[PDB]
């Protein structure tokens, strides 16, 4: 068979691990509702790379557009829940 | 592909198919299986469509593959013996090589894999041709070493075909791979009675031809490959889908139709030589195959399936070219039990 | 039997058992189908030659013909599937399920 | 649609005496009708019932019945004047008849 | 002797028929426009049999009789009331849509015929290749499901990639004003229902997507209103063309004997059109098709094949 | 008061790549309806050479 | 007995010739006049049978069965044209060509002299029946219903071709004058114990045997009128022929090998006598019906004596009869309110006073009612069954007793009461259904009068 | 009338016609030939007549 149906649980694990393995945020102190940019201080060139590393783990190309506004992990989660169609 | 070049490849297959036949030197009869694949092969690809060229390969690949096992137990019966002739296979090693070549070359279970691909692969004239013509040259070899053949693999393998037969055939929507395992069943039939008659398996061969033949020439004239697309058929042609039950229900075996009379001569054959439990559990094996003979019937001829609007406009065309072999063929597969002593005439 | 004749046989056999283990490369497998039509040529011949059957001595001339005939047969399928893969892998060829 | 096709709405079933009161239930044209009724009847009650049972009635007996009862009396007259038993054990002769061997 | 595989080894060829006239010429436009009279005087001046637009009911024209059927025996859909009820629930839309591509292909299938065993060139108003700017205008204003422009490309895809598309493509552009007061002046009390976006949507489909890939295959000549009528300079405008970037030089005796024992045998043309795909807009039910065929069949001339039909004036059929 | 005729909902039962679907085998796709897969537009690359300067 | 065979045949063409208004007139007319030259067969021997030929011979067990099957086909045909009247031409001369293809398989597999023509005629009276379910039932279990019909038979019948062709080979002949004359016992062995089920398992799926009657509540209800008709008046009494012919090879071995069989049939007679009692549908209950009674016919071929199979083929025959009635008067309310449920239309006896009236006889010869003949073979066989063992009558009186119950129950449910308020459309009654409930009851209480002519050649 | 004027028409194929009703009649004359002449060898060879 193919994929498990994915949840919006493994999407914010795997989320939040591709961030506590980005070397310029602490681990323990980013949160799921942190901001990037205000929050961990990161400028605008570290989000995206960060945007590339989660088309790196999901597997789906996020445009430029609708990039520049996930600037949160649960903003993140949202975008990857409403691409994959994906409610509980 | 040319008419002219489909016309002279149709040739070499049947005149491969010949010289198998009327040859009595073993080097001839595999010249004859090399010719026939030779030109069996662009027949298959006459459309290209790329399922048609995996069909073709994994044909090649099996009929090269007995082709040099078949050769091999010639090669090996000669150094046993300077003899060419085709004769009773003074070695068992030998024989038994010649016996698996000659079983996947039919497609015999376990050797039975490549039928539904390959069927399901190709054009329905191919399958017709595929299934019907291709199965005399290696029956005829059969026939000859017969005597020769060890019975507890032949039947081993004839029960294993009835049984994948009608096993695979219950799962199957698409027609040309229900028509293969049905093929795989009827092969095991013809082989289960081999070594003790080859009338009979001479008289079903020629019985399984004429059914195929119409089935086939069913399906081509009502352009339909899968259940749904033949459930249409009630709304454009009834005569057709009748024909076609009736067909169904002859291939199944029952009683008074002509499909009955094989299993009939077979069975009794089997038990003038003390043969009870085998032909009793392929009397209930086929029921499987009657199983799924039955289903497509209630498909298309027993119920009214749902049409499509578009159908109106194929209710002002009446269809071209037509078989004029098909209506004998019918008769030949549906009424012809009350002549089964003719089948004397068989040997 | 002689030494020489199951080295002939067990040839064949390694060269049928090569056939059928299939790995990646669909001509790998033509090779392995070259190497049975070698290894019958080779059989044939040594036991025509033994018994003196004069005849016989073109058997394996026509046996190599339609060996050509077969190889010319299976690179011509391995150009029409690497046509339509860019590759000859045998994975490739799972359009048809049984 | 909320419909999965198009079809026709299920019809109501019609009552033949809307249009034949008289109508004897076995089809939409009176005169066929009246036919089919005359020739039911006159074909099974008439033809099959009466003279069929009549034929039946009056068969002759080839069960040999009144034979057997006739050959019973002449037997048991003769047997009764004879002083012989009226009904034999064995119905056939001993003399007929070679039983194995010995008893052991 | 019918054309087959007999009649192909024993001499014929069509390559022989071809005399630089063939130029399978495709005239369209949108609604109301004068592609109609283009299209019979580019016919007339080039000795080129015209085909006036497939209709509802082109299919009766061309057997039995030409008389049109009921529409409950052929084609099941009206034109007139998707202009009343575009958004009718009852699938009106895209069954008259998808019976007009089968009417386009049928259509198109009698032209290939004709010209390929005669080799005297066809002008056809519209084609299978242009039919697709009135499924998106139906899909944008939101007369027709996703499921029926999926089914409707699914049948495209299977049915037009078995034909040679046309040499010349007319196009007649004229704006979405002058075709609104066109049609307030013919005086069809339907047609004056059409919304200018719809008209919109129409030429936007034709101007964005058929014209740019008609001109990668062959060259297309767009003409305006006025200069539309002037039918002579259009006729030589086609005298001049260079044909040398379609299929159509590229064909063979052998692609031609193809071709043409498919464009014969209209059973096979149709094939796909009625593939087992259930959208409720086009599914009929058990009963209904079954009482409408009986009824078809019931028609004068329809319960036998053509010479076979006693009762409108065959004759000698016991010996046929 | 009419006979049942099967309707959609009964016509895909059979309209599946196999009649008993199975959990792997519920990924299994029926045939086109011409037997003619789409394209494998595969990429073919071009060798790049360097003729020259030497 | 090609006098019967050959205008059975002139049947097909004549209606396929026929007007699209005359087939029903047509068809009803000529089976009668066949009925009434089947009627001559009733002449029968005290010792031999009528050996017409080497190929058809005639009994005095063959020779009802036959006058039964022509004789159904009239009625027949008379309960299918009311709801055929909206079915096309050629779909209506198809459902009688099917009822045509029955009778001549069934006339023909009546009188066949030799074992193996016997089974293929047997056989194949399969295929019209099954076609006949499964194209012209009103419902979507019907399908499965035919499956049911078709698998049932044939996982029986398989076997007993197997053991046919053995037989043959080692007896020589498989006719069954010289069966029955050259008789020999069968061992007491392993082998002689699996030819004795080959050659007995096909004919108790017939039957059927409860444990394997499971096929019939499904075909039978789900059937159209005729369908129902001769899957119990006739297809039923085929395995109860068919046993009675083959039991000469079988004994002694029958002596021990019908213990099982005994027993499920003298329990099965109470199980499905008492299912009647708790069944919501009304066809279904007339189904099981069927069973409970053919249960008795099996034991009377079991037990092997002169008034048993006496018995039997008395209660074959009155069964036979009984039965199309009831499904006929069911079908009539069907037709009706268009719901097989018992008490959706009640006190109908108001309303249909006649048709009450021919449910009341109807439901009095399902409880054997002396002197109809179902009494006559019901008490054979439970003095036979008192021979055989006394124990015996417990049981079968527990049968009889049930019996009236469900029956008058059935006749209570639909017949008394009150009418439902709701349903209107309760039309009165047709003289069609009237004369189709007259021709099925008048010759049950006629063959009273002469009941040697049903008693089968034991008499 | 038809449309397409539907070259088989009333005025059916002569020539094929009569191949036909020669080629049954032919077929009649030569089995009715051919039985009496294996009856007549038939009873030559038993000695019958
Ligand atoms: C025990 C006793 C009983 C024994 C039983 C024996 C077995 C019984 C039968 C077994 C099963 C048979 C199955 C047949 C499958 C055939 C497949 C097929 O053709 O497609 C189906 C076809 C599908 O049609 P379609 O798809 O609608 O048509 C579209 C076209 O395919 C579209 O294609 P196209 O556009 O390309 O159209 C071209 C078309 C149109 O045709 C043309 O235009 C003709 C052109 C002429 C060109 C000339 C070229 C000449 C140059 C080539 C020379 C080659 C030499 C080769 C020899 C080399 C030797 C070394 O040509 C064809 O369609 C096919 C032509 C067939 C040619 C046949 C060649 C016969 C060769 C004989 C070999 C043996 C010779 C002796 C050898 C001795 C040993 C060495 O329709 C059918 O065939 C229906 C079934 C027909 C079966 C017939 C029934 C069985 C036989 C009954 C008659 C009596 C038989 C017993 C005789 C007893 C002895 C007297
Ligand atoms: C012992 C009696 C003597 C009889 C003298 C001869 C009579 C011959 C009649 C033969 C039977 C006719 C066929 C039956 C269908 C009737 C057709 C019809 O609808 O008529 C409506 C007609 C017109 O009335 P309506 O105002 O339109 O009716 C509106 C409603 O339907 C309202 O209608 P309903 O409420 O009036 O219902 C009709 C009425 C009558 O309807 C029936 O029940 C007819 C069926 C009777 C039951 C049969 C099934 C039970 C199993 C036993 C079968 C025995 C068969 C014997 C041989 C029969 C040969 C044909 O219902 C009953 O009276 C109760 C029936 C239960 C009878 C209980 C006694 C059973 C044992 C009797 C002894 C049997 C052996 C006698 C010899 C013993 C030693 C000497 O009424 C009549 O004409 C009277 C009907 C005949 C009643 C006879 C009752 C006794 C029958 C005994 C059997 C025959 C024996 C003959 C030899 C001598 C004894
Ligand atoms: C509506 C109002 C109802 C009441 C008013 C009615 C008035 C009274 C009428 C009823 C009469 C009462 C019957 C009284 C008995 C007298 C009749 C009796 O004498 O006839 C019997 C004769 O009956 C016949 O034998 C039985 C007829 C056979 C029935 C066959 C039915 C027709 C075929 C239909 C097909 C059905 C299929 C059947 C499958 C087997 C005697 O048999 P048997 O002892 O010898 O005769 C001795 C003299 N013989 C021998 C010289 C003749
Ligand atoms: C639900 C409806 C189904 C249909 C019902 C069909 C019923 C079929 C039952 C067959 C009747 C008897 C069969 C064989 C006779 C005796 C069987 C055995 O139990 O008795 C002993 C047999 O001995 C042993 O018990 C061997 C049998 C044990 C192995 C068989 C397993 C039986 C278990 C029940 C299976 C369920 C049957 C139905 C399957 C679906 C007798 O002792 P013995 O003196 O030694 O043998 C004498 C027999 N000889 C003469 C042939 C030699
Ligand atoms: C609707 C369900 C009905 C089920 C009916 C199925 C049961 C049928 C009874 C068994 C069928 C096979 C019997 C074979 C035919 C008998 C012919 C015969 O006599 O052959 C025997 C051989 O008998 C057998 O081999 C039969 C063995 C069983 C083989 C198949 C097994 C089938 C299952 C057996 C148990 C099931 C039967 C009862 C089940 C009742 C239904 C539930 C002896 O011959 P010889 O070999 O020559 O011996 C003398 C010289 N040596
Ligand atoms: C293998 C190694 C070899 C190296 C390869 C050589 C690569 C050469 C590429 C040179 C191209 C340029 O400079 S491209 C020109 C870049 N300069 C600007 O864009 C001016 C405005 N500055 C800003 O926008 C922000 O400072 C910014 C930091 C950009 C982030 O922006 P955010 O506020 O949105 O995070
Ligand atoms: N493929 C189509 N789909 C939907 N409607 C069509 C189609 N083709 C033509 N029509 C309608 O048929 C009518 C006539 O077509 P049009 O080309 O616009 O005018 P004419 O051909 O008479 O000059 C118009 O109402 C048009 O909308």
């Amino acid at each position: 068979s193919d994929a498990p149906p994915l949840t919006l649980e493994a999407i914010k694990d795997r989320v939040l691990y591709v961030l506590k393995l980005y070397d310029k945020i602490d681990p323990e102190k980013l949160s799921v509702n942190s901001h990037f940019m205000k929050d961990l201080g990161l400028d605008s060139l570290d989000q995206v790379e960060i945007i590339m590393a989660m088309e790196d783990e999901f597997g789906f190309e996020i445009p430029d557009i609708d990039a520049e506004k996930l600037m949160c992990p649960q903003e993140i989660v949202d975008y990857i829940a409403d691409k994959k169609d994906v409610y509980e | 592909m040319n008419p002219i070049i489909y016309t002279t490849l149709i040739m070499t297959v049947m005149s491969g198919t010949m010289l198998v036949m009327i040859s009595s030197h073993w080097l001839l009869i595999w010249i004859g299986f090399e010719m026939n694949l030779l030109a069996m092969i662009p027949v298959l690809m006459k459309n290209f469509n790329p399922r048609a060229t995996e069909a073709a390969t994994k044909y090649f690949l099996t009929q090269a593959t007995a082709s040099m096992m078949l050769m091999m137990a010639i090669i090996i019966n000669l150094l046993y013996s300077g003899q060419w002739t085709i004769t009773k296979m003074f070695n068992p090693v030998a024989m038994t090589m010649m016996t698996m070549a000659l079983a996947m070359k039919l497609g015999l279970s376990p050797f039975h894999f490549w039928v539904p691909e390959v069927t399901q692969g190709i054009s329905l004239q191919a399958g017709l041709l595929l299934l019907t013509w291709q199965k005399l040259a290696p029956l005829s070899v059969l026939c000859q070493i017969s005597q020769s053949i060890n019975p507890n693999l032949m039947l081993t393998m004839a029960m294993l075909s009835i049984l994948i037969g009608g096993w695979g055939g219950l799962n199957q929507t698409q027609l040309r791979k229900i028509m293969a395992y049905s093929s795989i069943a009827h092969m095991g039939w013809m082989t289960a009675v081999l070594p003790y008659n080859t009338t009979m398996t001479i008289l079903n061969l020629l019985i399984y031809i004429t059914m195929t033949l119409a089935m086939f020439m069913l399906l081509i004239h009502s352009s339909a490959t899968t259940t749904l697309s033949l459930s249409h058929t009630w709304n454009k042609m009834p005569v057709i889908t009748s024909l076609m039950m009736v067909t169904l229900l002859s291939m199944g075996g029952l009683p008074p139709l002509s499909g009955f009379m094989p299993k009939w001569m077979i069975i009794q054959e089997m038990t003038k030589n003390e043969s009870i439990i085998m032909p009793t559990l392929m009397a209930m094996t086929a029921l499987l195959n009657l199983y799924f003979y039955m289903r497509l019937a209630y498909s298309s001829s027993l119920t009214m399936f749902p049409s499509t609007n578009n159908m109106k406009m194929k209710w002002q065309f009446e269809h071209t070219k037509q078989m004029k072999l098909l209506p004998t063929m019918i008769v030949l597969s549906t009424l012809v039990l009350p002549m089964t002593p003719a089948l004397s005439s068989l040997n | 039997m002689p030494l020489v004749y199951m080295n002939i046989i067990m040839a064949f056999a390694i060269a049928l058992a090569g056939l059928l283990m299939y790995r990646s490369h669909l001509m790998s497998s033509l090779l392995c189908l070259e190497g049975m039509m070698l290894s019958l040529f080779i059989m044939s011949t040594l036991i025509i030659l033994n018994t003196h059957f004069t005849l016989a001595n073109m058997m394996p001339i026509i046996l190599l013909v339609f060996a050509a005939c077969e190889a010319a047969l299976g690179l011509s399928l391995l150009v029409m599937v690497s046509n339509t893969y860019g590759t000859d892998y045998v994975q490739n060829l799972n359009l048809l399920q049984c | 649609p909320t419909i999965r096709l198009q079809e026709d709405p299920d019809p109501e079933d019609e009552n033949l005496y809307e249009k034949n009161p008289d109508s004897h239930g076995y089809d939409k044209d009176p005169i066929v009708d009246l036919w089919n009724m005359r020739v039911v009847f006159f074909f099974g009650f008439s033809i099959v019932l009466v003279l069929g049972s009549t034929f039946v009635a009056y068969l002759p007996d080839y069960r040999m019945q009144e034979w057997a009862r006739r050959e019973a009396e002449r037997l048991v007259k003769y047997r009764e004047a004879n002083g012989l038993p009226l009904m034999e054990s064995n119905c056939f002769d001993p003399n007929k008849i070679q039983l194995p061997e010995d008893e052991d | 002797l019918q054309y087959g595989p007999l009649a192909f080894v024993l001499g014929e060829r069509t390559t022989r028929k071809l005399t630089e006239t063939s130029k399978v010429i495709t005239v369209d436009g949108n609604i109301c426009s004068g592609k109609g009279r283009l299209a019979r005087e580019i016919a007339e001046k080039l000795g080129l049999r015209h085909f006036p637009e497939a209709g509802i009911h082109y299919a009766d024209s061309t057997t039995g009789d030409g008389k049109p059927l009921d529409v409950q025996l052929s084609g099941n859909c009206s034109l007139e009331k998707f202009y009343d009820d575009p958004k009718s629930n009852d699938g009106n839309s895209y069954r008259l849509q998808s019976w007009l591509y089968a009417s386009r292909l049928l259509q198109y299938a009698d032209a290939l015929e004709h010209l390929l065993s005669t080799g005297q060139g066809v002008v056809l108003e519209r084609s299978i290749y242009s039919d697709f700017v009135f499924l998106e205008a139906m899909y944008r204003q939101g007369f027709i499901r996703k499921q029926c422009v999926e089914h409707y490309n699914e049948v495209k895809k299977v049915t037009a990639c078995e034909y040679l598309p046309p040499h010349v493509v007319v196009y007649v552009d004229v704006p979405v004003p002058e075709i609104q007061s066109r049609i307030q002046k013919k005086g069809n009390p339907h047609e004056m229902k059409i919304t200018a976006a719809y008209l919109q949507d129409i030429e936007n489909a034709y101007k964005k997507t058929f014209l740019p890939e008609m001109s990668e295959k062959c060259e297309v000549l767009q003409y305006s209103a006025r200069e539309a009528e002037d039918a002579e300079k259009v006729v030589e405008d086609i005298e001049y063309l260079k044909c040398d970037k379609g299929p159509w030089p590229d064909q063979d005796d052998r692609t031609f004997h193809r071709l043409r024992m498919l464009v014969q045998n209209k059973l096979e043309v149709l094939n796909y059109t009625t593939i087992p795909v259930y959208l409720p807009e086009i599914t009929i039910g058990a009963h209904q098709s079954d009482r409408v065929f009986q009824k078809f069949t019931e028609l004068p001339g329809r319960k036998y094949s053509p010479g076979y039909n006693e009762d409108v004036g065959d004759k000698w059929i016991w010996l046929k | 008061a009419r006979q049942w005729q099967p309707d959609v909902e009964w016509a895909e039962q059979f309209g599946g790549a196999v009649m008993y679907p199975t959990k792997e085998t519920a990924h299994w796709k029926p045939p086109p309806w011409n037997d003619v897969d789409p394209p494998k537009d595969t990429l073919v690359s071009n060798l790049t050479l360097n003729f020259g300067p030497q | 007995m090609l006098k019967i065979i050959i205008p059975t045949t002139m049947l097909l063409p004549m209606t396929w010739m026929s007007k699209h208004n005359m087939i029903w007139i047509n068809a009803t007319v000529h089976s009668l006049l066949i009925s009434l030259i089947s009627l001559s067969l009733l002449n029968q021997l005290g010792e031999n049978s009528l050996n017409f030929s080497l190929t058809f011979f005639s009994d005095s067990l063959s020779a009802p069965l036959l006058v039964l099957t022509t004789w159904l086909l009239p009625l027949m045909l008379m309960a299918s044209q009311s709801h055929l009247s909206k079915e096309t031409t050629t779909r209506k001369k198809l459902y009688i060509t099917m009822l045509i293809l029955l009778q001549l398989f069934l006339i023909m597999t009546f009188t066949a002299t030799e074992l193996i023509l016997f089974y293929i005629l047997f056989e194949a009276t399969l295929v019209p029946t099954l076609i006949i379910i499964t194209r012209w039932g009103n419902q979507t279990e019907r399908l499965n219903a035919g499956l049911y019909f078709l698998f049932y038979t044939l996982a029986g019948s398989l076997p007993l071709l197997v053991a046919l062709v053995y037989i043959q080979n080692t007896t020589g002949s498989l006719n069954f004058l010289i069966i029955h004359y050259w008789s020999h016992p069968l061992s007491n062995s392993w082998s002689n114990i699996f030819m004795w089920l080959a050659c007995i398992m096909a004919f108790m799926v017939k039957m059927p045997l409860y444990g394997l009657h499971l096929w019939l509540p499904k075909a039978h209800v789900e059937a159209p009128i005729a369908g129902s008709m001769v899957l119990a008046a006739v297809l039923l009494k085929l395995g109860g022929y068919g046993m009675m012919r083959i039991t000469t090879i079988l004994n002694p071995l029958t002596n021990y090998m019908a213990y099982p069989f005994l027993m499920l049939s003298m329990w099965g007679m109470i199980m499905t006598s008492s299912i009647c009692l708790r069944q919501t549908d009304l066809k279904s209950l007339i189904a099981y019906s069927s069973v409970s009674h053919m249960a008795l016919v099996i034991v009377a071929i079991m037990i092997q004596t002169p008034w048993s199979f006496m018995g039997a083929t008395a209660l074959m025959i009155a069964h036979g009869l009984t039965s199309s009635m009831l499904f006929c008067l069911a079908n009539t309310n069907y037709e009706r309110v268009h719901s097989r449920t018992m008490i959706l239309a009640r006190g109908l006896q108001t309303l249909l006073p006649l048709m009450a009236t021919w449910w009341l006889v109807a439901s009095l010869t399902n409880l054997a009612l002396p002197p109809s003949i179902n009494l006559i073979g019901e008490l054979f066989i439970i003095t036979a069954s008192f021979s055989w063992s006394n124990i015996t009558i417990i049981l079968m009186g527990m049968n009889m007793m049930i019996t009236a119950l469900y029956s008058l129950y059935m006749l209570i449910t639909t017949q008394r009461g009150k009418y439902t308020h709701h349903i209107n459309n309760i039309k009165p009654s047709f003289t069609r259904e009237n004369a189709l409930m007259a021709l099925h009851i008048l010759p049950l209480l006629l063959l009273t009068l002469n009941p040697k002519m049903i008693l089968g050649p034991l008499y | 009338k038809f449309y397409i004027r539907e070259p088989p028409h009333g005025s059916p194929d002569w020539l094929k016609v009569g191949l036909t009703l020669g080629t049954s009649v032919f077929l009649w004359i030569y089995l009715i030939k051919q039985h009496k002449e294996d009856v007549l060898e038939y009873k030559r060879r038993n000695g019958l007549e």
